[PDB]
């Protein structure tokens, strides 16, 4: 679903256009502003916490049962806005790198940090190592989806 | 069957053309208008991220506007109770009916 | 290189023209005997009322009936001032200076006043 | 017994805000065509701009008959001032008449020659200073006797407005003052 | 008051030759429809800087207030929200910086600056005055610095507030050049440019702020500082 | 067209004022000092506008009944006030200010005859 | 209504204003109305 | 994310052009508009308001007297008002 | 059609007196003479505008000033005109400008 289908749903098939009412009443010389908005490149950071502070952290999964918080990453997208006005300019794009929204992420799967770390390593973090994992985390409860 | 990937799939694609609407929206009231355009005020990060949360902690499908009733239930508390029977959940099969 | 620029306006007025003049039926020795012309021509109180106690705070008129002195006709790009002093974004052009003739396309500027 | 801990260090006047009307309609367009000292754009303001050398002043003249004068350092010049204004505007040939003259505003300033304490004045002034280091760099204090609009500056320097005569000047700096110098560093 | 209406199974509901079925819902609260505007606007621009739910409800509340006086009607909704915000921001004691609202909003630093002293007047309420150690926390961790050297800022803003070396100034400058020397004395070096574009001030003002505090570095720094960059070796420009 | 314009909104004026006169095009241009708007506006204006314009009546070579569909007589319509059982369907106050002189004095006498002011 | 009606009520406002009327009426004594759409809560659940 | 720099760059540059010819027409002119008007009418038989005040550059309430004057009004079952200046 | 301006220069000026001595002698018609000033206005502000590349620094006292329909108004005193290849002083100036 991260991998695949989630680059391939904002790759697709949504580019947009959109040009103001401009010569109205009057106008002529010139070809009303128009501007083109087009999506690429898909960024998925580890899942983090912010503090009141505005300060993001490393969050733990069990940190994130304790306290109630939802275990989950921020989105990031590439974004372009381009303008091929209606005559004088045809570049004049500029390139973005967005914030667009938090995913939740499914435990110890390849996105859950969890993941890269061996026996010692999630004893170590107070995570059983013997969990089987694979439940979202949701508002401090561990969510599982039925097949 | 209907895993993690073809569910969040359709969920995602739902909070997105939202959220592409609430984006669209935006930039025709900017050009009414005009020039003042911006485009990270344009997006609404809440959009995304409290959609799925929204579903994934009710229980509830689609964005509530488009139903719920056709897919209640598919998410659930992990049951917890010994190490079997979190495994046995995890391992769950259901079969929707009347 | 300027009365250059004078004779290369001589040359587009005279051609610019030609068709205007064919429009009234002007023969081209008007046009021509034009520009001949032209080129040999080219070269304490009460009283809320009484007011004559500030009597000559004015002066001379007199300075603008005249304008003997040298002319400058351009345009402005930006004008600005702070306090008594000014200052003068301009741009093209027109000098005329003691007889002779300047021309620029763009002028920066500080005054007084 | 003296009034402060170290009486006053008199201080001076800056600007002065006046009005005046001249009872009259005027067309500002035939003014600013005649005018020597002055600058008009209906696109821009309403009013025509002159100003004079005279205490050096300018002023703002209405098509509705008013007028207003700032910029003169006393009330007798602005009042000399707006008399010299109403004089060209006879000298152009319209019905001018020195009616309703007021002085509307006076800007003083002053210094104390050492640094002070601006956290703990707003600290201890809570209900007036509002200090906003981010912003404006200075202390902006809203005193209620003579009612009257302080800035006051980390070097000791003092700006007051909202006056309408000197004396409110002199008192709303007699009390403030002994404060600030109790908390000089 | 009344509850919404909608759709209408498929069994009738006119529209007769028309293709509306039954009739369409009607509003309720247009007195308050930009209340509930303001709401929307608010969490939209709190989760661009992703501010823990309680100060949404804080600044709710102040808002509530501000349009319950309608002591400054007339000006701009967004800006009114917005400044409610900011002194939200500040009563959690957390302070934010102007420029980091106008990031977020769509309304400029000089119509948030007055709405904010005009509320404080009109709501009869103050904010503490801001200080440097509020900052500190937020940067380092954008800069991805370890704990030590934001530790090493704190005491060197702290030091520098204490011997009064740059009165005046704004807070945000001297945290500014205080996190830029301390980067600067560590392995993790960070440019002007760089700390400027996230604090958002100009680089060009921190290092005036850094010419003004050089001249006494050693004094300033913790004794537990490691020194990875001695003074004798610090950068100056 | 403008030219026209300004010409009936002068002749609404010319007849508040209490020139009732017939007169001619010719004769308002004259007046108005506006015969070099050219012939074939002139006439365009003359032989096209003013005949479809129901407001000026056309005798012989001439206009009458000037700015609109009216009686005139001095304002003093007492009779046309009364109008028997008719009453007059009903005076607008608007008619009577552009017929000559302003109202007020004429409804402050007729508020103590037998007429009736209502805000419609 | 009554206001609209002591007021400038038109026709069409007013058939439109007992239809609503004879609906609202209608679903709370009764909310199942096979050929009509249900009243309902603003969370979405219908109303009871 | 994004970046604080006090107004929106844009924003400024709406700033920059409206600090540079204003809509704040000076109508000590009422004539000359109004034969300009009248020659606006020779080009279509109706206009809308918007559009009216936007050909005219002009402030609404002195031309909305105008069109109280000499003008008329008519809602074409459009919602929006159209108006015509015609004196018929 | 522009800043007209260009018809009080010299140039401007020597222009309009040649086409007065043509149409005295009646060989044009003042119509057709405004046409001839109307075509040499935008040959003279394209000559300006794309052939002239010269600038020129300037500085002085301020004697009066006029500002009035988008034109510029002042008479300075005391002026001193510089530049890199030429060096002016002239007790007094009038300026008129547009745009």
């Amino acid at each position: 679903f991260i991998q695949m289908s989630v680059q391939r749903i904002v790759e697709d098939a949504p580019p947009i256009d959109l040009q103001a009412e401009a010569q109205h009443a009057s106008g002529e010389v010139e070809e009303p502003p128009r501007y083109l908005l087009k999506f690429e490149q898909i960024y998925l950071s580890k899942p983090t916490h912010w503090e009141r502070d505005g300060a993001p952290s490393p969050m733990m999964p069990n940190e994130a049962r304790l306290r109630n918080l939802t275990y989950s990453a921020p989105l990031y997208v590439d974004i372009t806005k381009t303008v091929i006005k209606e005559g004088e300019e045809q570049l004049q794009t500029q390139h973005q790198k967005t914030f667009i929204g938090k995913i939740p992420i499914m435990l110890r799967s390849t996105y859950c940090l969890l993941n890269g770390l061996t026996d010692r390593d999630l004893c170590e973090l107070n995570e059983c190592p013997l969990d089987p994992g694979g439940y979202f985390i949701i508002n401090g409860s561990e969510k599982v989806l039925i097949a | 069957l209907d895993l993690a990937g073809p569910l969040l799939a359709f969920l995602f694609r739902g909070m997105f053309k939202n959220l592409l609407k609430e984006v669209r929206i935006y930039a025709q009231k900017f050009i009414d208008r005009g020039k003042d355009f911006n485009l990270e005020l344009a997006i609404k990060t809440r959009i995304i991220s409290d959609g799925l949360k929204y579903s994934l902690a009710t229980g509830n499908w689609g964005d509530q506007k488009k139903a719920h009733q056709a897919r209640a239930g598919v998410s659930q508390v992990l049951n917890r109770l010994t190490f079997a029977s979190t495994l046995s959940h995890l391992r769950r099969l259901n079969s929707p009916i009347g | 290189t300027v009365p250059k620029l004078y004779r290369s306006v001589i040359e587009d007025v005279i051609n610019d023209v030609r068709d205007i003049f064919l429009d009234d039926g002007v023969d081209e020795q008007v046009l021509m005997e034009l520009k001949t012309l032209w080129e040999n021509k080219l070269m304490g109180q009460v009283e809320e009322e009484p007011l004559n106690s500030e009597d000559d705070v004015s002066d001379e008129e007199g300075q603008e009936l005249f304008d003997t002195e040298n002319v400058v006709v351009c345009q402005y790009d930006k004008i600005h001032r702070s306090k008594n002093k000014w200052k003068f974004h301009l741009k093209d052009g027109i000098m005329n200076l003691n007889g002779r003739d300047y021309i620029f396309s763009k002028a920066i500027g500080d005054a007084e006043w | 017994t003296p009034a402060s801990e170290s009486s006053g260090i008199v201080p001076q006047l800056q600007n002065i805000v006046s009005t005046v009307n001249l009872g009259c309609k005027l067309d500002l367009k035939t003014i600013a065509l005649r005018a020597r000292n002055a600058e008009y754009n209906p696109k821009r303001f309403a009013a025509v701009i002159m100003r004079i050398r005279e205490p050096r002043t300018t002023a703002l003249i209405f098509s509705s008959g008013k007028m207003v004068c700032t910029g003169a350092k006393s009330e007798e010049q602005s009042r000399l001032a707006a008399r010299k204004y109403a004089r060209v505007v006879q000298k152009l040939g319209f019905p001018a008449k020195f009616l309703d003259f007021k002085i509307q505003n006076m800007v003083g300033s002053c210094d104390v020659k050492f640094p002070i304490r601006l956290e703990g004045l707003v600290l201890t002034h809570q209900q007036f200073s509002s200090y906003e280091p981010e912003l404006f760099p200075g202390l902006i204090y809203r005193m209620i006797k003579p009612r009257i609009v302080l800035l006051i500056f980390v070097s000791g320097k003092v700006v007051l407005t909202g006056a309408k005569v000197r004396a409110e000047i002199y008192e709303a700096f007699e009390n403030i003052y002994p404060i600030l110098k109790g908390f000089r560093k | 008051l009344s509850t919404m209406i909608g759709k209408g199974t498929g069994a009738a509901s006119f529209d007769e030759f028309g293709n509306s079925k039954y009739q369409n819902r009607r509003t309720m609260s247009s007195s308050d429809r930009a209340m509930m505007n303001a709401f929307k606007e608010i969490t939209t621009m709190a989760d661009r800087i992703n501010l823990p739910r309680n100060i949404v409800d804080r600044t709710n509340n102040l808002f509530k207030q501000v349009y319950e006086q309608k002591s400054l009607k007339g000006r701009a909704n967004d800006a009114i929200a917005s400044a409610c915000l900011y002194i939200a921001c500040r009563q959690e004691g957390v302070p934010r910086t102007f420029k980091e609202i106008c990031a977020v909003s769509r309304i400029s630093k000089k119509e948030i600056g007055r709405c904010f002293k005009l509320i404080l007047k009109a709501l009869e309420t103050s904010v503490d005055l801001i200080t440097t150690g509020d900052f500190m926390s937020r940067f380092c961790s954008n800069l991805c610095l370890p704990k030590q050297v934001q530790m090493a800022a704190t005491h060197i803003a702290r030091k520098a507030v204490e011997l009064d070396l740059v009165p005046g100034r704004s807070p945000i400058s001297v945290a500014a050049a205080a996190i830029y020397m301390a980067s600067q004395a560590s392995a993790e070096k960070r440019t002007q440019k760089e700390i400027g574009d996230i604090a958002g001030v100009a680089d060009v003002t921190i290092r005036q702020s850094y010419r003004l505090i050089y001249p006494r570095a050693p004094d300033l720094f913790p004794t537990d500082f490691k020194f990875d960059t001695p003074v004798d070796k610090l950068p100056q420009l | 067209f403008g030219v026209l314009a300004k010409i009936v909104n002068y002749m609404k004026t010319r007849h508040q004022r209490g020139d009732t006169h017939p007169l001619t095009l010719d004769e308002i241009l004259d007046e108005t000092q506006h015969l070099d708007i050219g012939l074939k506006q002139k006439q365009w204006l003359m032989t096209e506008a003013l005949v479809n314009n129901p407001k000026i009546e056309v005798i012989d070579g001439k206009y009458a009944f000037k700015p609109k569909y009216n009686v005139r007589d001095k304002k003093a319509l007492l009779r046309l006030l009364d109008q028997h059982d008719q009453r007059g369907l009903g005076g607008i106050l608007l008619e009577d200010i552009e017929e000559a002189l302003p109202n007020s004095q004429k409804a402050v006498k007729a508020l103590g005859d037998q007429i009736l002011f209502v805000n419609r | 209504l009554r206001r609209n009606e002591q007021n400038g009520a038109a026709a069409h406002v007013i058939a439109e204003d007992v239809k609503l009327l004879q609906f609202h009426v209608a679903t709370m004594v009764d909310n199942e109305l096979p050929g009509l759409p249900r009243a309902m809560q603003k969370s979405g659940r219908p109303l009871k | 994310t994004n970046y604080k720099p006090v107004a929106n760059h844009q924003y400024n540059i709406e700033y920059e052009r409206k600090k540079k010819e204003d809509g704040k027409r000076a109508r000590a002119d009422k004539q000359h508009v109004l034969d300009m008007l009248f020659s606006a009418f020779e080009k279509h038989q109706y206009y809308n308001l918007k559009d009216l005040v936007d050909i005219t550059k002009q402030p609404v309430v002195y031309l909305k007297e105008i069109l109280k004057e000499i003008g008329v009004q008519n809602v074409k079952g459009i919602h929006k008002n159209t108006w015509e200046l015609k004196p018929e | 059609m522009a800043y007209q301006l260009y018809r009080n220069t010299t140039l401007g000026n020597s222009l309009q007196e040649s086409l007065d001595e043509l149409i005295q002698s009646q060989q044009i018609t003042p119509q057709l003479a405004l046409q001839v000033l109307l075509q040499f206005d935008k040959a003279i502000n394209a000559a300006l505008a794309q052939r002239v590349r010269n600038r020129v620094n300037f500085r002085g006292s301020l004697n009066t000033y006029r500002f009035c329909d988008n034109v510029w108004t002042f008479v300075l005193n005391d002026v001193e005109f510089r530049e890199v290849t030429e060096l002016i002083k002239v007790d007094k100036v009038k300026i008129v400008a547009c745009d």
